[PDB]
């Protein structure tokens, strides 16, 4: 931090970087490890009202899985849509 | 209608030589079932729907340390499951085990009338709801 | 969908599977005993067994489902029904980002021709299945024990088959070599009986049978 | 047409010097290998539907550029590897024969989810 | 009628009715519960503007509670949650929320009991949420507002 100058520019030129800006180690910008309480928010649909189980019951909701064909004009389909071509990224083009 | 060199095997399916189960614990080992009896203190009713396949128990050696339960009985923790009886025994037979049957506790007709509940000359009166 | 707590459906893509199952169904109905689809937007095709090749072989291949990427080989045993051992196909179509899935019945000793030919994936997922369950596939290349130990007795995830196992290992010095004497266990496994006795789901509810 | 491109983005295959009249083969092939399949079958009045059809494109305008938008199968090279696979298909079920009825409805409750 | 608040025509089982609408009636069981309050046995009970209302329901809604046999679940505890929260609303503990949650308890202990004393406890109850709304606003309001 720690470290003197002239050992600084010893590895800045090592490394063609410049180390002292941004290091590897915490000194001194780490949060204080203790803090104040944190008070939690609630749910959303924490509601003395019209907050019914008969709304939100989605273990309820779901159906058995819909039959359409049971051993006991057209036109051709697909499970989805082609896909599309992906553009290069406009940041980085070409590494 | 699944005609490919198809052998007529007239002969029950003996799979017990397949999953190498030991030999003394394919014939002393009495495998039973039945529709488990509803927790008399639970009314509810949704577990007397199933046949089980379940073992006879071996013994139960305390741990000559603190004391856990030690037991060397390999089948005993196997509580399989059964839709009906039917598959039941063919699941039993198919690798064939020495076996026993039970019949489903079926229910009664209750014969409730809560107009009974207040009579005349009937004494099904009851004093105290 | 206003409220949180549940996911929200997706309706456009799901009328598009039942599309596609039913326009499957129609091309090799010799072989499709029944097609659905679920709540979460999954569609299942059901195959009898014979089937392994020609219905891959269609999904690998066809130029409107062209589904190649083999996902899993699973199996699920039931010990109810008489075919208990049900082999569990997985495919994914990569221009149609979908994910079909076929799945048949097999018995203990019934063979399935092995499905290398479509999706070498399959061959290396074919040598678990008889290791796992124990199902043998008909003319595999190479079908081996490959993740259980050597020499093991019988496939431990049949529902027969004890969590423990039936042989425990340990080195004896009068021998100086791991010998596999019987399990005997220090503590006994505390099976808990976890099954309210009402109804769960009302709508998944099996009628009475 | 344009220049050659040099890679096809995936290894293994490579740009095709013979892009369009090679496509058009193999598609007539796939016209012709259908030949021996009755009408009444599915297969027949699917595939012969999508195969009249992109054999109508690619004719449409012989330019590698335009045809990779037109039937959405990404670049040229791969429908080349895919139409081919169709054909795979059309020999393949020759012999599967499959268009008489389900083989043998399943062993009773064979599917019953749950048990 | 001017310094009156609200006579109740039907009295303890039937909905209070403020001074306005009770201007404007009549009394048969018809027109009545077409105002949406209760006729019952003609018990016209009045109640002028210096007595604050949930004060009358907090007597009313006491001998519910010590008049319940407690036989039907919904009526046992259900009235004394009533008289609990009401018991808040007299001197204010409560928020307006609180208000919509006694509204739902109402309606959920309506027609749910064996008899309609369980009804009847909601009838009163019930006519206070839909017409004294404001009073009950600043009834719970000033004691929050006054205690800081
Ligand atoms: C070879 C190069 C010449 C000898 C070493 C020179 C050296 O260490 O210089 C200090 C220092 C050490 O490296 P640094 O990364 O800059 O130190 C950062 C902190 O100051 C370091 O902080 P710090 O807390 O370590 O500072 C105190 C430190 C300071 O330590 C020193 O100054 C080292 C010399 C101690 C005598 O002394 C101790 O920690 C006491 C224990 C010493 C251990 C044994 C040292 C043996 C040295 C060689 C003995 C002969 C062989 O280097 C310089 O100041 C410049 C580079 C060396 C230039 C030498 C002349 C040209
Ligand atoms: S509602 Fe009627 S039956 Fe139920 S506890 Fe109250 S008085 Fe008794």
């Amino acid at each position: 931090a720690s470290a003197t100058r002239v050992i600084q520019l010893l590895r800045n030129w090592a490394s063609g970087r410049d180390l002292q800006a941004k290091l590897q180690l915490r000194y001194q910008e780490i949060s204080k490890r203790t803090q104040p309480p944190p008070k939690l928010p609630v749910g959303p649909s924490h509601k003395l009202s019209n907050n019914y189980y008969c709304t939100r019951d989605g273990r309820r909701e779901a159906m058995p899985p819909s039959i359409v064909m049971s051993s006991q004009e057209k036109k051709a389909v697909t499970p989805a849509p082609p896909i599309k071509r992906w553009e290069l990224s406009k940041d980085q083009p070409y590494l | 209608t699944q005609d490919t060199q198809l052998i007529a095997v007239d002969e029950k399916l003996d799979i017990t030589t397949l999953t190498g189960v030991p030999e003394e614990h394919i014939k002393t080992r009495k495998v039973r079932i039945f529709v488990p009896a509803r927790n008399n203190m639970q009314s509810g009713v949704n577990n007397t729907k199933k046949w089980k396949m379940e073992f006879d128990t071996r013994e139960r050696w305390e741990n000559p340390l603190m004391g856990w339960s030690s037991t060397a009985d390999p089948l005993s923790n196997l509580v399989l499951t059964f839709s009906t009886k039917e598959d039941a025994v063919a699941f039993a037979e198919k690798n064939g085990w020495s076996f026993d049957v039970e019949e489903r506790k079926v229910p009664k007709p209750k014969s409730k009338s809560y107009g009974a509940n207040f009579s005349w000359n009937k004494r099904t009166r009851v004093s105290t709801k | 969908d206003t409220r949180p707590t549940i996911r929200p459906r997706n309706d456009v893509v799901h009328k598009q599977l039942s599309a596609f199952g039913q326009y499957v169904a129609e091309i090799l109905p010799k072989y499709v005993q029944q097609v659905q689809v679920s709540c979460f937007n999954e569609l299942e095709i059901f195959i009898h067994p014979d089937g392994v090749i020609p219905v891959l072989t269609f999904l690998r291949d066809h130029t409107n489902a062209q589904f190649k990427s083999l996902a899993d080989l699973t199996a699920v045993d039931v010990p109810t029904r008489q075919n208990r051992f049900e082999i569990v196909y997985n495919l994914l179509s990569l221009r149609f980002n979908s994910q079909i899935r076929v799945k048949t019945y097999t018995d203990e000793l019934t063979p399935i021709e092995s499905s290398v030919t479509v999706y070498k994936a399959a061959n290396w997922y074919e040598r678990e299945i008889w290791d796992m369950f124990g199902v043998f596939f008909a003319n595999h290349p190479d079908l081996r024990r490959i993740l259980t130990g050597y020499g093991f007795e019988g496939h431990p995830f049949r529902k027969d088959f004890p969590l423990s196992g039936y042989v425990e290992l340990r080195y004896d010095d009068e021998v100086k070599r791991v010998v596999a004497e019987p399990v005997e266990l220090a503590q006994e496994f505390r099976k808990f009986d976890l099954n309210s006795p009402w109804e769960a789901f009302p709508a998944y509810r099996q009628p009475p049978e | 047409a344009g220049l050659l491109k040099k890679t096809t983005g995936l290894v293994g295959l490579a740009v095709c010097e013979t892009p369009h009249e090679r496509l058009k083969i193999l598609y007539t092939k796939i016209l012709d290998v259908l030949g021996q399949i009755p009408k009444n079958a599915a297969y027949r009045k699917y595939t012969e539907q999508i195969t009249n059809e992109k054999l109508g494109m690619v004719k449409a305008e012989p330019d590698v550029k335009k045809l990779e938008e037109q039937l959405q199968g990404g670049q040229i090279e791969e429908v080349i590897l895919q139409a081919e696979n169709e054909l795979s298909l059309a020999r393949k079920m020759l012999r599967w024969k499959p268009w008489e009825p389900l083989v043998e409805e399943p062993p009773a409750n064979q599917w019953k989810w749950p048990i | 009628w001017d310094n009156l608040l609200a006579v109740i025509p039907g009295g303890s089982s039937t909905p209070l009715i403020p001074k306005s609408v009770c201007e404007t009636v009549l009394m048969d069981f018809d027109a009545l519960v077409q105002a949406q309050t209760g006729l019952g046995t003609a018990a016209v009970i009045v109640m002028d503007r210096s007595t604050d209302i949930v004060k009358a329901i907090a007597r009313l809604i006491e001998f519910y509670k010590h008049e319940s046999c407690g036989q039907c679940t919904p009526c046992r505890e259900g009235v004394d949650w009533m008289n609990k929260v009401m018991a808040r609303f007299v001197k204010g503990d409560a928020r307006p929320a609180e208000i919509d949650s006694l509204w739902e308890i109402s309606k959920q202990i309506e027609g749910h009991t064996i008899c309609a004393l369980g009804d009847g406890a909601a009838w009163p109850v019930q006519g206070l949420i839909r017409h004294f709304r404001p009073e009950l606003e600043e009834r719970m309001q000033q004691f929050a507002l006054q205690h800081q």
